């Protein structure tokens, strides 16, 4: 059981990265830009009504 | 520009890893009325329910609606104005409480919603990671609070 | 006492527009940006619909002198066009040749 | 200046962009900072790294001191 | 239209064609997989 | 007024030095001025400990400028020979850094001293 | 540069006169800036060198002028007939582009029309687009006097 | 990634005064007020235009939290060309210079800082940028520097203080125009490490509301930072 | 536009 | 009950007189707040009655300091004495409460007000700025702030030109330039005389 839950948790961690971005230690080395790119016309932010 | 709200960092999927004692709880107008009917103290019946300190919170909307109820509900207004009950300011025109409570919880995932209204509850239950509190039978009940 | 008052009584933020009949080199650079997803097998991008901007410019990046070893390209490797730099990369050329042959075989 | 020389120092300060910048950098960064014109120059590399660290402290003693002296630069 | 090209250009034009076929190929495969889902 | 400022009182230093020795045992300690600069540049430092008797004091005044700019608490200790004692290295140490780790076993003690340093600052 | 020579330090702004260098509205503007200025004071050692640099600037501006007058002198003797027609500056550029007077002399008029626009020319020729019609001669006085399509003619 | 010999295509961002450098990677870049130098050793993009050689500076999100906001997609930014900005907590030219880049020559930036040692660098960097006004003062007492400050459209508070709400309100009341701008960075650890981050964030939103700030937006700054968010609001002098 | 083009006199 | 207002500009001390007193109970009402933004409405509230420009740069740093820790400078005593009637007690509007006791000591006949009503009027004066001076020579408030702020900043930090090292980076940047130009020009001398 312990191994099964270990694989289940680490699998869950991978899916968490997809649903929302997560801190991953910050910047490592020279800043090489946004690897996945920038989206100009999209806002992730939640509005106060 | 297209806007799609971010998923709150407080939620591991639909599990809220942020809400934690002492808890912050939003009071609906019906919650106060029913509590008087069942002879359950607000601060304690919540403390008994969750076995933790509770910080009751009332917005301007719920306070306004309590005042509008009239002399028949004079008791509820007095209990609502107990000093331990902290107050939240509102910056939206409408005095409708149901939408204000829903808007607040959508944004900050720290609040339990204390209400018995069937319509309001359904909207809250759809929002993920929101514990929902109600008064039923003899005492308070909490539905979506894993730590219990 | 003497007084003269009585006597006085009596754009910075606009980018360059592209030239019409624009150069052959610049467009291929634009095409690479549009189709940058397929350039590297191990790299992937956010799904974006990129259209050629109405105003743009092509620039050269300047590395800080402390980044001499880390983020500096050798002068021979530097090229005027992004396409030409990608040509120098041998690993990329190998990957495209293998993939192109596979797609042609299925076609 | 006494450690390496006036002109050599002027390059290193200009290399960093300011004496304040040079002081803030770590020892390793200072070494590569003048590694393109060979300012500080296997045993040869060891001296260059060794001198780079001493230049780092020397750059400091000049910066945050209102009236820097050369007493330390001599012993360094 | 018709033009006669130098050696350097034809290599450039040959590759950009290679990119686009791969880009269409990679883009063309993604759509059925999501369509299948 | 003095360049070395703030410099901790006697009681605080032992609390500081106690944390340093624990951090050294747990591989959470970076020792020497050069490492401290790297940790500040990486943003991996809880706070910086420094010696006010460094000869000259000047060779470690670059760190506070870095520490403040990253809003990292910093503090001096009267003795460098004593600071090396806590670090576990055989020699005097003029500057040391505690690396950030929220999973560390000594998180409470590190935050306990860290709160005191800000009050001092 | 001349302002630095007349006044080395902002304090000198109040008493120093900049009339010969600057007009009235400009000279007063620098004076008002001097007292409300942003800059820090400099040592006389620093002032001595910046004056020396400024002395080079005005002298550079000088020798540039004799060379300009010189190039007119040379240009009016080797090829006088062009100096009147195209001018001293454009004519000198025309000869330099060919590399020799004889080289440009053997060059035909149509080439002479478009010597200074090869980049636009050969770009237009290879892409089936309209070609340049002025080249280096655009800066001649007579072309400037013309307007509209008449400039090309 | 962006190795020194690479070229890049620059195109404008949705926000005025912000640009994107396309390529294998994407970089947020602002045009340089003072070309030919870097404030803090950042990479710089040189572009030829008719020819004058204009220069752009890269904006690192991990080192500037405002940049992290544009990365995360703030719907609206009050900082824009031709706008006066009051930058509180201006440790150095880290973000003030980039903020100064956005406002441009016509705009101004009022940089406020407390500690003297960064002020030396702020002053030196400020001299290269005529539009930046460094105020080496304690922000908890705006009346100390009421002298040097006019109205400002947007107040950007970078202060890492437990009482950050009070300083914002005092500065906003004195200098911020009606319908004026406020952009705040909140780090929950500094304010209250005892409770979770989100309970803290809700608290300052309430503290903003009592101070006649109508909050418009909030965004978390991950993956660039942990336990941080940027809240955007508007100042209703009359009432909420 | 390269598609609009066709090469000739190949060498 | 506000009759006079003290505003401070980088160029000088400015005093204003309040003809019409905006409603205090209805201060938070939208219309009165809109009047503050609107210039036409505001002018009916106040006018500039005096303006004493500072003599020069040095005096501004002194008063910029003296205002900072809440003291009354020699100039502020002169401008207030010339304007405020001796008089029951004349009312003056000041943004800062700390200066109030200082003003009271110098002038026992004036009582200071720094309430929200005063702050609102102060907020108006800074808003329109030079427009309220009716064309009186106040320079420009932006550039004057720039010089003062660095003066107010570099004074506290005790910045000195001795620390300045920029002269080095320019001395080197110029030195190598001459080494290039001396060679380039000298080569041209060789060719010119080389013909002869
Ligand atoms: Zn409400």
């Amino acid at each position: 059981s312990r191994v099964k839950k270990r694989k289940k948790y680490q699998k869950a961690q991978k899916k968490l990265k997809s649903v929302r971005a997560v801190y991953s230690g910050g910047q490592s080395g020279v800043y090489e830009g946004e690897k996945t790119g920038i989206k100009k016309g999209l806002t992730r932010s939640v509005k106060f009504k | 520009t297209r806007n799609i709200p971010q998923v709150s960092s407080a939620l591991f999927f639909q599990y809220n890893q942020a809400i934690k004692p002492p808890y912050q709880v939003l009071i609906d107008t019906n919650f106060i009325n029913f509590s008087i009917q069942k002879k359950v103290d607000i601060v304690r019946g919540m403390m008994d329910c969750l076995l933790a300190k509770c910080n009751p919170l009332i917005t301007d909307c719920v306070m306004a609606e309590l005042e509008k109820l009239g002399p028949k509900y004079r008791i509820a207004l007095k209990l609502a104005r107990d000093p331990r009950i902290k107050r939240l300011s509102c910056s939206h025109k409408g005095t409708y409480a149901d939408d204000c409570l829903v808007h607040r919880v959508l944004q900050h995932k720290c609040y339990i919603v204390a209400t018995n209204d069937a319509g309001l509850k359904q909207r809250i239950r759809k929002i993920p990671g929101i514990p929902l509190m109600s008064v039923g039978g003899h005492a308070y009940v909490i539905e979506k609070l894993p730590d219990v | 006492l003497e007084t003269g008052f009585d006597a006085l009584a009596n754009d910075w933020f606009t980018l360059p527009k592209p030239d019409d009949n624009m150069r052959r080199e610049v467009q291929r650079d634009l095409l690479l940006i549009k189709h940058r997803a397929a350039l590297d097998p191990k790299r992937h991008y956010k799904k974006q619909r990129w259209e050629v901007p109405e105003r743009f410019a092509i620039g050269t990046i300047i590395e800080d002198k402390s980044e001499f070893y880390s983020s500096r390209m050798n002068r021979k490797e530097r090229k005027s066009t992004i396409l030409e730099t990608l040509m120098g990369d041998e690993a990329s050329n190998k990957y495209f040749k293998r993939k192109y042959n596979e797609i042609q075989e299925k076609s | 200046s006494e450690l390496i020389g006036e002109v050599i120092g002027a390059r290193l300060i200009s290399h960093a962009g300011s004496l304040t910048n040079l002081s803030k950098q770590a020892a390793s960064t200072v070494q590569i900072l003048g590694a393109e014109k060979a300012l500080f120059r296997k045993n040869k590399g060891r001296i260059s790294r060794y001198l780079a660290n001493k230049c780092s402290m020397a750059s400091r003693i000049d910066n945050y001191s209102e009236e820097p002296s050369n007493v330390f630069g001599s012993v360094l | 239209r018709a033009v006669v090209l130098g050696g350097d250009e034809k290599k450039a034009r040959s590759f950009i064609q290679k990119v686009l076929t791969i880009s269409k190929a990679k883009d063309s495969k993604r759509k059925e997989q999501k369509a299948s889902q | 007024n003095p360049k070395a400022f703030p410099l901790a009182d006697a009681a605080l230093t032992q609390q500081i030095l106690d944390v340093v020795q624990q951090a050294a045992n747990l591989r959470q300690l970076k020792k020497g001025a050069n490492e401290a600069t790297k940790t500040l540049n990486r943003g991996i430092s809880e706070f910086i400990i420094m010696a006010a008797d460094c000869e000259p004091i000047e060779i470690l005044l670059h760190l506070p400028l870095l520490c403040e700019d990253k809003n990292v608490p910093y503090v001096f200790v009267p003795s460098r020979v004593a600071l090396g004692r806590a670090c576990g290295v055989s020699r005097p140490v003029i500057a040391a850094s505690i690396t950030t780790n929220d999973a560390s076993a000594i998180k409470t003690q590190i935050y306990a001293v860290k709160d005191k340093i800000e009050t001092l600052l | 540069a001349r302002i630095i020579l007349t006044m080395g330090i902002r304090s000198k702004a109040s008493e120093t006169d900049l009339s010969e260098i600057l007009p009235e509205e400009i000279e007063e503007r620098v004076k008002t800036a001097a007292e409300v200025s942003m800059g820090t004071e400099i040592t006389q050692t620093d002032l001595d060198n910046i004056n020396a640099l400024a002395e080079q600037i005005v002298e550079f501006a000088a020798y540039r002028e004799q060379l300009s007058n010189y190039l007119s002198a040379r240009m009016k003797a080797i090829a006088p007939n062009l100096t009147q027609l195209v001018g001293e500056l454009v004519g000198a550029r025309l000869i330099a582009h060919s590399g020799s007077l004889i080289s440009l002399a053997k060059s035909p008029a149509s080439t002479i029309q478009i010597l200074g626009a090869e980049k636009a020319l050969f770009r237009a020729l290879k892409t089936k687009h309209d070609t340049p019609k002025y080249g280096l001669l655009y800066h001649a006085s007579l072309v400037g006097q013309a307007t509209g399509k008449n400039k090309g003619k | 990634g962006a190795r020194g010999g690479a070229k890049v295509v620059i195109e404008p961002h949705r926000h005025a005064g912000v640009y994107i450098a396309r390529g294998k990677e994407d970089l947020l870049v602002t045009k340089n007020m003072a070309p030919g130098e870097s404030v803090y050793g950042e990479k710089r993009i040189s572009v030829e235009e008719p020819p004058t050689k204009v220069e752009y500076r890269v904006w690192n999100p991990f080192r500037s939290k405002l940049a992290a906001g544009i990365m995360g997609g703030l719907d609206e930014l009050f900082i824009a060309p031709g706008k006066k900005v009051l930058y509180l907590g201006a440790a150095s030219g880290t973000s003030v210079s980039h903020v100064s880049d956005v406002v441009g020559p016509e705009g101004v930036v009022y940089a406020v800082e407390f500690s003297h040692r960064p002020g030396r660098e702020l002053i030196s960097m400020a001299k290269k940028r005529p539009n930046i006004i460094p105020i080496i003062e304690d922000a908890r007492h705006p009346q100390k520097y009421r002298m040097l400050i006019g109205m400002v459209d947007c107040v950007f508070a970078d202060v890492a203080q437990p009482d950050q709400a009070r300083i914002i309100a005092l500065n906003s009341h004195m200098f911020l125009k009606d319908q004026g701008g406020v952009v705040i960075s909140i780090k929950a650890n500094c304010i209250d490490s005892t409770v979770d981050a989100e309970t803290v964030f809700a608290r300052e939103v309430q503290k903003l509301r009592e101070e006649r700030i109508k909050p418009l937006e909030q965004l978390t700054l991950e993956p660039y930072e942990r336990d941080h968010c940027i809240v955007v609001g508007r100042y209703m002098r009359s009432g909420l | 536009e390269d598609e609009d083009e066709e090469e000739v006199l190949a060498m | 009950p506000i009759e006079y207002l003290l505003f401070e500009e980088p160029t000088g001390y400015a005093v204003f007189k309040v003809k019409l007193q905006q409603d205090d109970i209805g201060s938070r009402l939208k219309e009165v707040q809109e009047q503050i933004n609107d210039f036409g409405a505001f002018t009916k509230l106040i006018e500039l009655v005096s303006f004493a420009p500072f003599k020069g740069a040095a005096e501004a740093l002194e008063n910029a300091n003296d205002i900072s820790e809440g003291l009354v400078s020699e100039s502020l005593k002169a401008i207030l004495d010339l304007n405020l009637p001796k008089a029951k007690n004349i009312t003056l509007a000041i943004s800062d409460k700390n200066l109030g006791p200082s003003i009271k000591e110098e002038f026992p006949y004036v009582d200071c007000i720094s309430n929200e009503l005063a702050q609102d009027l102060i907020r108006g004066v800074r808003l329109h700025g030079e427009k309220l001076f009716k064309g009186l020579q106040s320079g420009d408030l932006e550039r004057a702030q720039l010089g003062l702020g660095h003066a107010y900043s570099r004074a506290k930090v005790k910045f000195s030109v001795q620390k300045n090292d920029n002269h080095i980076i320019q001395a080197i940047a110029l030195l190598d330039q001459l080494d290039k130009d001396i060679n380039t020009f000298a080569m041209r001398v060789k060719e010119w005389y080389g013909w002869h």
